[PDB]
């Protein structure tokens, strides 16, 4: 009956809406949807999709839901709620939690079990809707959608640390140490006048207690156009992302990702001081659902003990790392080899033995050396696969450089430490500059790589493989002549 | 206290003349007013924009004079002052807006639902007008046609520059000839404003007119009135009008700034669905009103009386595909013939000779096939051509006439600029002061061709790019904590300079310049043109080079310069196309390998050749071959394509000696 002022969106009807949709719904009627022909009805028009998913969320206890739009606008009498919801995100966001805190309690007690919901109760619940409409860049918005669903695509630039935001103030009384909570609404603290202890009662008595208050945490995003889109002789634009609760450290730095969100603008002050404000305002996104772009199973384990009991396995992936590489079958068999490396040990007495396999690759130039590279630089779990044409003389190991958003000091690992415990791959060991090469030394005589510099003293692992590949001075390795003078390398890095 | 003056104008009489000629005005060549078409069809939500014209307000005013009845001059009043008649004119838009005939169509109109719920509430138990306009309202300068029609001379449509600009031009209308340089993102500025009361009363509206103002945060309605502290004002966005806003600046063209000057530059502001008309590198017309702005805040004191200024734009112009007609240019192309030598000869007619150059040319400006093979590898089919050779030979002409061709290609020089390995991460950018990932001239062409001019002299830095785009075509990027790989497929043309001055009976290619030989046997094809001196070619040259300065056409002669639109409309079409191969042309591909690497063995010789054939001698034969097969042909390649290839190669070998 009555409406939500401002807008058109009534809780009656999209509550009940939204339950027929959830029990009617299968994959019956979105193959009706869609209907693009080819469409396979083979015991999926049956399965009640939501309804399966609504009790392995249950049984599982996790609140996390991928409402999709297509599928919402399947639905006949649903249909509304397409065009209801690009407008209204917030409001119908707000009936979409609180139908589902009772869809809970629809599934729980339809054959009168045991289970608890109070801690059902007690938690919420939310949705993350995605492919809400056509993806358009940040190139295109207008004011003319402002608070309204939109799906974005960039790549991520940066990310902050976390940070608070009040939710519950908390006053304490000076001479009757009375303590009251105070809810804030849209940032802005209604100060207690007096205080509420009638006897006390005292003008002016108030003090803020930081640390007793609530807080809740917010994250905030870089986005970039993505250089595909971009027109001839343009400049990239950028976007911030508001991210809240669950979502918060999902995006790592320069992954690209769609998002989808609701549109927002506000309105920056002029002067600090002044209650002015100009008129231009700021626009940004507030989050709901992000997309981009260990644990074997048992019969994961089965099918592994079956193909190790191969007759051969040594030939097998002797030949399966390099299909494209023809011959040179000896070589993948010392890859190979090596992609395994034999034991570590650290004894007390004696001391740590190394348990890490070298190899150097050399010879005629036009070979295929980096491809065998590039090769095993994939299969390996944790590995870096850097030329040692040039950079920095300790650009494989720490580095104190300045901070650049910050004036202030971080220690950056090097190549060699990033690869600890795997196969650090370098490509043209000949250009490697003489100052730099000693740092290689230690790394494989003490598996160690030492930094003092800034007022820091400190000792990190390196505990990693080298597989080089090197070129030798002319167009050809004549065999008469003996390798030292060819390769150029120091006699005691080639042994 | 403020002395009164008094001015000939009265704006009476003015709007009293807009109401007529609104109404009565007609084409005189659908029938009827001109403008109340256009509002009708305003009024069902599908035009955005009106767009008066002066030439027509000229029509009326003759219109009158043939009636004989005086008017008020209203053309001269619009280019005099047109800030208050945009105002004037949307009055009288609102006044005679016409009833909506079809398609009510409210479906889910924010706007529309608060001013909907307004009406029940009003009426059971003003505003300002701009919250209910949606149309914008923009002038058209005079035409010098119609002035010359009715003589009546005109200045608001006159081409000045910006340095022609002066304060005299205030408050008028005028337009301004230059390049675009920087245009900047749309945001939305607030036109009215509207705050939600605590279930007091209802909403308020505030207009702003300026860039700066003040939230109001008191609650005046009489139910508001009562004593009690109640609390302020919140704003609410969905109630606000707001407007697309966009800023640029234009510079003034190198033509027109004199002698011993430096070039200036000026602002423009655009509002409404006239937003991304203009960008950056486009040289435009701009009409518009020329205001002060008020240069407040800050450093306001030091300057007193100092104001900046901008020009509001209205409107631009300009000053400079699969459809049958583009299926036939290539059909009538290919029954003219000879596409070959023909195609490589219109390339850059001015110079004479160097004709197996501008064969390869041609199979540059094609590309190769790019296939994926699974399991990770990779197979370009860019080109990658160099060309060798003596000074003053027309070794940079060449090139830049290469980049004319094809809209993908940047024409990168030597250490003057860093462009070629500037992937940088860090862009000190004045308006934000936050960094900017900016890519480099390698990433910017993509599908296209980098001419690198003077290769000899750019450093290490860039060659460690040039070496690993040859390799897979995938930038790495700094390492300001982005980890970023970009794709950079792109095709290399390049530009040598030997050693010490000319070619020397030094043997070895190596000697004759820095370049490493892993970075050499990467590029396709390497072209020596060397200047010899010989007594026949000298005086052909000389006459070719003098026929130009006498007359500055070039010398005609049977050869028959293409349509360069032509060029590039056969150069497209032919790189949309795809080849395919077959197992036979193949198969003699292996045959010509053989007996190459069987004259590579023994070819190793004092001087002539560089070190050995290599596989990817082979592949670049068929990299070169796709070239071949795409210009003409289609589907599967002919056995005298790979005939063809090999000869072009051949003689690009056999340039050595030569
Ligand atoms: N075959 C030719 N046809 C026409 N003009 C030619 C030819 N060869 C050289 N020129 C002349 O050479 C000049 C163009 O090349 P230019 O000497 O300016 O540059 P470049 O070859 O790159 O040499 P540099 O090393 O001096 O920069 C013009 O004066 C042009 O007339
Ligand atoms: N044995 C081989 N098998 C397959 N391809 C080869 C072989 N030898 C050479 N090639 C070809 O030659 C090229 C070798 O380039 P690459 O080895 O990466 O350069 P570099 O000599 O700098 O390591 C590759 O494109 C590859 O296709
Ligand atoms: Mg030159
Ligand atoms: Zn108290
Ligand atoms: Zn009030």
């Amino acid at each position: 009956l009555r409406i939500i002022w401002g807008t058109n969106v009534s809780i009656q009807e999209c509550t009940t809406n939204f339950r027929n949709f959830l029990m009617s719904f299968k994959y019956k009627f979105r193959k009706i949807l869609d209907e693009r022909e080819e469409f396979i009805n083979n015991t999926t028009d049956e399965e009640l999709y939501y309804i399966k998913q609504l009790n392995e969320m249950r049984e599982l206890g996790t609140s996390n839901l991928n409402l999709d739009a297509r599928n919402l606008l399947a639905y006949k009498q649903t249909e509304d709620l397409y065009h209801q919801l690009l407008n209204y995100p917030q409001e119908v966001i707000s009936i979409m939690d609180q139908t589902i805190k009772d869809c809970m309690v629809s599934l729980i007690v339809d054959n009168n079990l045991d289970y608890d919901l109070d801690e059902i109760e007690t938690k919420f619940y939310k949705v993350r809707p995605y492919n809400v409409g056509s993806c358009k860049g940040m190139r295109e918005l207008n004011p003319n959608d402002i608070d309204k669903l939109i799906n974005l695509k960039g790549l991520v630039l940066r990310s902050t640390p976390v940070i608070p935001d009040m939710k519950v103030a908390f006053f304490k009384c000076n001479v009757c140490d009375h303590t009251m909570a105070v809810e804030i609404d849209r940032g802005v603290i209604q100060e207690p006048a007096r205080c509420e202890r009638i006897d006390c009662n005292e003008p002016n008595s108030m003090s803020l207690i930081h640390n007793r208050c609530s807080f809740a945490d917010k994250q905030v995003i870089k986005l970039q156009e993505t250089p595909d889109f971009v027109p001839d002789g343009q400049t990239p634009h950028s976007i911030s992302l508001c991210v809240y609760d669950e979502l918060v450290d999902s995006c790592r730095a320069g992954d690209r990702i769609e998002v989808t969100g609701t549109f927002r603008s506000i309105p920056i002050r002029a002067n600090s001081r002044q209650r002015v404000l100009k008129s231009l305002y700021k626009t940004y996104v507030d989050v709901v659902h992000v997309k981009k772009v260990r644990q074997i199973t048992d019969q994961d384990l089965a099918k592994i003990r079956e193909v190790a009991a191969r007759e051969d396995l040594y030939s097998l992936l002797a030949r399966s790392i390099a299909p494209s590489i023809y011959e040179l079958e000896d070589v993948k068999k010392g890859i190979l080899l090596q992609l395994f490396g034999g034991t570590n040990k650290t004894f007390t007495k004696g001391g740590r033995y190394r348990g890490d396999i070298n190899i150097l690759l050399c010879g005629d130039p036009s070979t295929s050396k980096s491809q065998i590279l590039q090769y095993v630089h994939k299969i390996t779990p944790r590995g870096v696969y850097t030329s040692g044409k040039g950079s920095s003389a300790v650009g494989l190991t720490a580095y104190i450089t300045r901070d650049v958003d910050t004036k202030q000091l971080v220690l950056e690992s090097g190549a060699l430490v990033l690869s600890d415990g795997g196969v650090c791959c370098i490509d043209e060991f000949d250009k490697m500059s003489d100052s730099t090469r000693s740092v290689l030394h230690e790394v494989m005589e003490q598996q160690t790589i030492s930094i003092a510099k800034a007022g820091i003293i400190t000792t990190l692992n390196a505990r990693s493989s080298i597989l080089a590949s090197a070129n030798p001075i002319g167009s050809r390795y004549n065999p008469n002549l003996p390798v030292t003078e060819n390769i150029d390398l120091p006699p005691p890095l080639l042994s | 206290a403020l002395p009164s003056i008094q001015l000939p104008v009265d704006y009476n009489n003015l709007f009293n003349e807009i109401t007529d000629f609104l109404v009565t005005f007609k084409q005189d060549t659908e029938k009827g007013p001109k403008y109340m078409a256009m509002l009708q069809k305003v009024a069902n939500r599908e035009l955005n924009s009106v767009i008066i014209d002066l030439d027509d307000i000229l029509q009326y005013q003759n219109e009158k004079f043939l009636q004989g009845t005086q008017a008020d001059d209203l053309v001269s009043a619009i280019q005099q002052n047109a800030n208050h008649f945009t105002e004037l004119f949307c009055r009288a838009i609102d006044n005679n807006m016409p009833l909506p005939t079809k398609e009510i169509d409210y479906k889910d109109d924010v706007l529309d639902v608060i001013l909907n719920q307004r009406r029940l509430r009003n009426e059971r138990m003003l505003f300002p007008p701009n919250l209910t306009r949606r149309y914008f309202l923009y002038f058209k300068p005079l035409s010098q046609n119609c002035a010359r029609r009715y003589r009546k001379k005109a200045i608001s449509s006159k081409p000045l520059s910006v340095r022609q600009i002066k304060g005299d031009f205030l408050g008028q209308l005028i337009t301004v000839r230059g390049i675009i340089t920087r245009v900047s993102d749309v945001k939305p500025a607030v036109e009215v404003i509207a705050y939600t009361c605590d279930q007091c009363g209802y909403e308020v509206f505030q207009e702003v007119n300026s860039r700066t103002f003040t939230p109001l945060s008191e609650c005046t309605s009489e139910e508001c009135s009562q004593n009690q502290t109640k609390g302020q004002l919140f704003m609410s966005t969905r109630a606000s009008k707001f407007s697309a806003f966009q800023e640029c600046k234009i510079q003034e063209l190198s033509q027109q700034v004199p002698v011993g000057h430096i070039p200036r530059s000026l602002n423009i502001h655009v509002n409404g669905t006239l937003v991304r008309s203009l960008s950056p590198g486009d040289i435009v017309d701009v009409t518009g009103i020329f205001l002060p702005a008020p240069y407040t805040g800050f450093k306001a004191l030091k300057a007193g009386l100092l104001t900046e200024t901008y020009l509001e734009a209205q409107f631009v112009r300009q000053h400079k595909s699969l459809t049958s007609d583009v299926e036939e240019r290539v059909m009538e192309l290919i029954t003219s013939g000879d596409v070959y030598n023909r195609l490589a000869k219109s390339i850059a007619p001015e110079i004479y000779g160097n004709l197996d150059v501008k064969k390869a040319l041609l199979l540059l400006l094609v590309g190769g096939v790019d296939k994926r093979v699974g399991d990770g590898m990779k197979i370009r089919g860019d080109i990658n051509v160099c060309l060798m050779g003596d000074p003053g030979v027309a070794k940079s002409q060449l090139l830049k006439a290469i980049c004319k061709i094809s809209p993908r290609g940047v024409y990168t020089t030597g250490k003057g600029s860093s462009g070629v390995g500037l992937t940088a991460a860090v862009m000190k950018d004045p308006v934000t002061d936050e960094m900017i990932l900016e890519g480099g001239a390698l990433v910017l062409a993509d599908n296209g061709i980098c001419c690198i001019d003077e290769f000899d002299k750019m450093d290490e830095s860039d060659r460690t790019a040039i070496h690993e785009v040859m390799e897979q075509q995938t930038i790495s990027i700094s390492k300001a904590g982005i980890n970023t790989t970009l794709n950079a497929r792109t095709s290399i043309l390049a530009a040598a300079n030997p050693l010490y001055g000319r070619y020397n009976p030094r043997l070895s290619p190596l000697d004759n310049i820095n370049l490493p030989a892993a970075l050499l046997s990467r590029f396709d094809i390497l072209f020596l043109m060397l200047d010899i001196p010989s007594r026949d070619d000298d005086e052909k040259l000389a006459e070719h080079v003098t026929y130009v300065h006498m007359h500055n056409k070039q010398p005609d002669l049977d050869f028959t310069p293409v349509e360069p639109s032509k060029m590039r409309e056969y150069i497209a079409y032919a790189k949309t196309k795809r080849p395919v191969m077959s197992e036979a042309v193949n198969d003699y591909v292996v045959q010509a390998y053989i007996r190459l690497r069987q004259d590579s063995k023994r070819e190793m010789d004092s001087k002539f050749s560089f070190g050995q054939a290599t596989p990817r001698t082979l592949l670049g034969i068929i990299r070169l071959s796709q070239a071949l097969a795409k210009l003409r042909l289609a589907d599967m390649v002919d056995i005298d394509d790979v005939e063809e290839a090999l000869r072009l190669v051949r003689v690009s070998k056999e340039s050595l000696y030569q």
